[PDB]
């Protein structure tokens, strides 16, 4: 178990090269210095989503280890834009693999996934992140935000932009220090002695809804929810859960490192026996998945599957365990939207819990077999990569015949050249079967994007602002953290972004209007042009060099150093610039 | 299709066996993906000459146009590939063609310094003096960037 | 003992909800993947003031467990307002109670206790903070600041507000980096090379009196002092000390975790003979709390009770000790602002210290017999809990989002039960403050919008008039100090002041508060308390005589679980 | 109507003491005892909802139609917060239905702001002018309007 | 000259040891530094009286202007170095001398209140009415520094 620390940030909205070229590339820069390390990797997702993490040798403290890396990391944090300061950077130093999963349902069932995602994060998840040997929670969901769904048609019938909408709101959901009458020093004799109390953080949708945006010349009052849908909704949209076919949200807890494994499963049951007695009718703890009677099962479809497709691979796996293995399977607990390659609308991961060990009578009924059979009968399943399997199993076959391969760009080549050498290298691995099995790589393929250029000369002469350009742009497709309010006795985000509707086809870039100095409004299509273009949804670094992690395994009977051989001599032919290093099982 | 699905995957990675293997069995020629790119569009964007010759061949359409108004030879003059683009224009590509922006492959040949793809362009009757949305031509490209070997070719 | 971590930050001019709902929930929110925390709890004080107490589990190591908790607050730190970070965060590992107070006065009288109090801050505090052992320091008064005292009659007259005063004393009390002359990369043959020098930090109360406002229609010019007085004053106002009824200042030392109390006593002396010799005239040192020959009296008056008040309360403690107790007490050092509990206009405390041991024959004049006799004497004062020192812990939590108002009701409810038990609970009472009558303001968003006033002009009118505003930095001979912008006093009494506050309009015409705000009378909490992330109210009390605290502790939760639905609780402290 | 035993009495009633308001009241405390900020102990019962509090002082003739120094009465504060029962029980005993404060703010308008449909009727039946403009010409209609209680707008018709 | 550097060098810190030894030597009495700094400049900058009279007395140009029209004088009534004052004005020193900015030695002490030296300055006759390049007389400057004493003794 190397000690691992792990970097997180969240950049709303942004790209996988937005993510590495403002947040990762700014962080890495000052990843040196540090004790005992043996590698740096990471992942930059068009999820809005990085993730650094720092490898060290065994033996290393823990805490030493975390200080030093944050230390690193307060020298970037002032370079990183603000809005990903503001979601809170996170600096972690856990075990890369879940040690239990608390799953939360409702009997009753008259609580929403959304609901039941809002209660675990508001109620439940800051108390188990606060207990010592929890290193790292997962939230199988997403916590409540004030959701402001813009209406293009509306704000461009009464001038307005979101950038108003922004100002409003940072103007009229504000919490306002106004002082004290007779506070000191005072004229001496002051009796009367009060704090002043003005504006105050909203509460609701209905106070965000007469949040007032203007007053036309001729008296009528335009008010927020003139122009938007007023609610309440996740900070995302990205994961959803079930629990046996029900609505579900849930905890990912994941152990610190070097903690008590039993220790910490005890104190997480303690805390939720706090909660408990104070649950809205009908919510229940269910149990899961507790680390041998367990198993997660790895979904993947390629980049660029939507969540509707990714569900109804869930739902294929689902259904197997519900009826095929019923007799075996004694719950599932599927998450959409979070795998085993961290966050994406492509990814998902179930975790299965087995009946009790000795009501599985007989060899066909084992982990082993179970998983084996799981894996084979969703082999079928086409494009979609499923596999069954139980993490210690796997584990002990990986290290015995697997090899960690990283591909690195060593001369600025750029991420189109280093896709083809990866494509060159996976190519001639494909001709050395008796060597080689099954080399492939462990990241993303690129997918289409969209391209729209901002033409400055015609941005200028129209008196439109960029900032007004990109924040239209950015918050009606992408969402806006504008500022905090109160939900229930509780701090929550408030976030900005266009209605569903507005923001799907290409051709609703035009219906979106940004007010020029002059007061006239202008559709983007004026001072944009678009184009489709291929790009990554994920990039991954090595040591702070552009790199392409490929995964594989010796052939039947050969050594790992002869697979080892093999890729180094086929890496030596590769273009000029392309470099390679081992990691993980293979340092 | 599902035919034209392994089609458009295969012209993308450049599996030259299997494009043909693919046309031989029926496989849509103007199959066309999400974003309206036909087997012709990601052979020219990836730069595959040889299957760009195999889809031409097998009646692939050559003006063939995305959801954005692009064409196959608006890629391939983009991005430099300089075979494709005589490929392309060999069997009637609309050496004019204008996307949703106006903007024609000369435009895109000469804003990132194909010079020699320009040559081939206006050899095979490029307007020069096509203007895009904002009015700009090939000449302004060229003015704006500072390339002064464009800026001679398009007099 | 179990070692404990304290967050302070500080809020100028904010109310309780507003530092708990943007200070005190974020860093809460933001306080995980710490190792061994035991238990968390937090004060949001109307004082703009907060304190986030984090207690770790015991043999916990106070280095690993401050770092933790410093490194997590760093990550929060841009979530936080910047009037709060700009205030400085602090994160302590220091004993709860005081290891010894550095009491300053002067002899010959020719310095005020508010220049007692500079003098200690500006020359004496730092020294003393970096030796080694010294978890905490409190002064008691506070460090000088440029005062700029506002007049809203004046800024009226000029069409100015308080947005104008802090938008020029940011331009014209500004430090600028203007590079050099012939620097590098440089022309060849440049022979001259010489640093530029442009603004610089404003140093004196003239200076800033000759700030430039606006130059008038007609050419005559607004000087900064044509619209305020200008004066060196303290940062705050809050925390007034007495040494033996003269003007004090001093320094309050708490041990850190850990530490060796003697010797860091010790070093402590060391560092100020090093101070002595460059003392003003008149400057003395004494020892009022060296720690048995010492002991203390806290004075708690009701929520809502002023500074003259509690300066009333403290007179007769220290009359008490200074005529009653002469034969026994060599001094009294009283501090009025300062209590047990935090901050606040209503508390105050007193250091007494006893003459020698060996002159004080009889048990009669020991220690613990003078502080019975104290309290009982203490005990017949009203509307103040004063008590002389030398049971069972309890939080009531509220578990689902019920708010602070049913809150107190359910708090309330558990007080009138355990009263109704009088052979098994005695003296069962919260351990915070009570709602208080507040002025709640309301700004008409559409009459604001149809003059064409800013909400922005509006707030910061509003807040740097009555609650004060931290501008920038200047320096005060020699030393990085702050400036304050805040009204007069005379300016911010009354309720009809608020009408006399101008804001001025996009068209240049000057509004009154009172076109665009309406106000009432309501009640809200002066001090609002959580516990590990959920609000709270502490309550205290000891088992009636004959009975056990596990007796008394069990009836607690018998009473506490037909509370109201959603009305949890907890042990904490002793009780855990 | 701007107003030791008195201040006890004020601590009572916004206590809740039913038994200890009673005591002060046979002593001869001041009904109309104020505070700092001129809130009679018929304020501080109508504010905190003790319902028999409020008839008890009004028993011992407490100013049903006191001001606060921003000219608040009892019945403004009861129907701010919901209490419909002293609302019931302070027009019962005179208390001026259509009272503005400094800011033109009646107690109709404070019901409307906080949904208090029950009470909007209540004070409507006893002759609350429907039509009072606040300073900023507001009504409770357009305060109906504003927050988007279609309940509200349909009472007031 | 090498004795020119090394006695600005000695002016500048105040030794009138070495000062009267290069002297003797030769030393150049107007040598400049690259500010066009005289020994007398830094002398009168740094209140050295007796330099001041030394070099006086060996011919040093008392009215000499530094790179931006400064006077010896400017620098000794800007610090507040009276006896100075009182040695160069005896000896010639031009007691309305202006630098590039139209500021005068009566402007400098009137800012940072020499109020002595305002007496001794408009006793040898400056112009009490002299305007820098912004038009501010030594008057204007005693209101906006709210300096009392000097605006009656300029009445």
């Amino acid at each position: 178990a190397p000690p691992a620390v792990t970097i997180s940030a969240s950049y709303p909205g942004a790209d996988a090269k937005t993510v590495q070229d403002t947040v990762t590339q700014v962080i890495e820069q000052n990843m040196n210095g540090i004790d005992n390390l043996m590698y740096m990797s990471s992942n930059s997702d068009s999820t809005g989503t990085v993730q650094i993490t720092l490898t060290f040798e065994s033996g290393t403290d823990a805490d030493i280890a975390q200080v030093q890396v944050q230390n690193k990391l307060q020298l970037a944090m002032p370079l990183l834009p603000q809005e990903v300061q503001q979601q809170g950077v996170s600096v972690e130093k856990s075990s890369s693999s879940f040690l239990m999963v608390v799953g939360v349902i409702n009997t009753d069932g008259t609580m929403t996934q959304e609901d039941i995602s809002d209660y675990v994060a508001a109620n439940m998840k800051d108390a188990i992140s606060r207990t010592s040997g929890v290193g790292d929670v997962q939230l199988f969901g997403s916590q409540y935000a004030m959701r402001i769904w813009m209406n293009p048609n509306e704000l461009n019938k009464f001038q307005l932009t979101p950038v108003d909408v922004i100002t409003a709101i940072k103007a009229q959901n504000a919490q306002v220090a106004a002082g004290q009458l007779g506070g000191t020093p005072p004229v001496k004799g002051q009796q009367l002695n009060a704090s002043i109390i003005a504006q105050t953080r909203l509460t609701s949708t209905e106070e965000f809804g007469k949040i007032l945006l203007k007053v036309n010349q001729d008296g009528s009052r335009v008010l927020l929810r003139d122009v938007a849908k007023i609610e309440l909704g996740g900070e995302n949209y990205d994961i959803i859960a079930e629990f046996n076919g029900q609505p579900a949200s849930g905890l990912g807890i994941k152990l610190a490192t070097g903690a008590n494994a039993l220790d910490t499963a005890a104190a997480i049951r303690a805390e939720l026996a706090k909660m408990e007695p104070f649950f809205p009718s009908g919510l229940k703890i269910v149990y899961p998945y507790d680390t041998q009677g367990v198993f997660m099962t790895m979904v993947q479809l390629p980049a660029g599957a939507t969540q509707e497709r990714t569900q109804k691979v869930l739902n294929e796996v689902t259904h197997y365990y519900l009826t095929k293995e019923k007799n075996n399977v004694e719950s599932v607990f599927a998450v959409n939207g979070f795998g085993f390659a961290g966050r994406g609308q492509n990814t998902g991961i179930a975790f299965v819990s087995l009946k009790d060990w000795a009501d599985r009578p007989g060899e066909e009924n084992k982990v082993e077999a179970i998983t084996m059979r799981a894996t084979r009968a969703f082999s079928q399943i086409k494009d979609a990569m499923v596999f069954a399997f139980n993490l210690p199993a796997i584990v002990e076959l990986g290290t015995a015949t697997g090899f960690d391969f990283e591909l690195i760009d060593q001369a600025g080549l750029g991420h189109e050249k280093l896709t083809q050498a990866r494509n060159q290298l996976l190519a001639e691995a494909a001709k050395h079967p008796d060597m080689l099995t099954s080399v492939r790589p462990n990241g993303l393929e690129d997918t289409p994007q969209f391209k729209i250029d901002i033409d400055q000369e015609k941005a200028q002469a129209l008196g439109v602002s960029i900032n007004d350009i990109n924040t239209t742009l950015g918050a009606a497709w992408g969402g806006s953290y504008v500022n905090d309010f109160i939900d229930r006795g509780r701090v929550k985000k408030v976030y900005v972004m266009s209605e569903a509707k507005y923001r799907m086809l290409p051709d609703d870039i035009g219906d979106w209007y940004v007010r020029a100095a002059d007061g006239q409004m202008v559709p983007f299509s004026a001072f944009s042009s678009s184009r489709w273009e291929y790009g990554s949804p994920r990039l991954e670094r090595y040591n702070g060099l552009p790199s392409m992690e490929i995964l594989g395994q010796a052939a039947p009977g050969k050594s790992t150093g002869e697979a080892m051989e093999l890729m180094e001599q086929l890496a030596s032919k590769l273009p000029t610039g392309v470099g390679y290093d081992w990691t993980g099982m293979s340092y | 299709s599902d035919l034209g699905k392994k089609l458009l995957e295969a012209a993308r990675a450049g599996r030259d066996d299997e494009v043909r293997i693919l046309m031989a069995n029926g496989a849509d020629v103007n199959a066309a993906d999400v974003v309206g790119w036909t087997p012709l569009h990601l052979a020219a964007y990836w730069g595959h000459l040889e299957i760009v010759e195999v889809l031409l061949k097998n009646g692939a359409d050559v003006n063939a146009y995305d959801t954005l108004g692009s064409t196959p030879l608006h890629l391939a003059a983009h991005f430099g590939h300089l075979e494709i683009v005589e490929v392309l224009l060999k069997n009637g590509a609309d050496v004019n063609a204008k996307d949703d922006n106006g903007i024609t492959p000369l435009h895109l040949a000469a804003n990132r310094g194909h010079l020699e793809i320009v040559e081939v362009l206006l050899k095979y009757g490029a307007d020069v003096n096509a203007q895009d949305k904002f009015g700009k031509t090939a000449f302004d490209i060229s003015i704006n960037n500072g390339n002064e070997d464009l800026a001679e070719i398009l007099q």
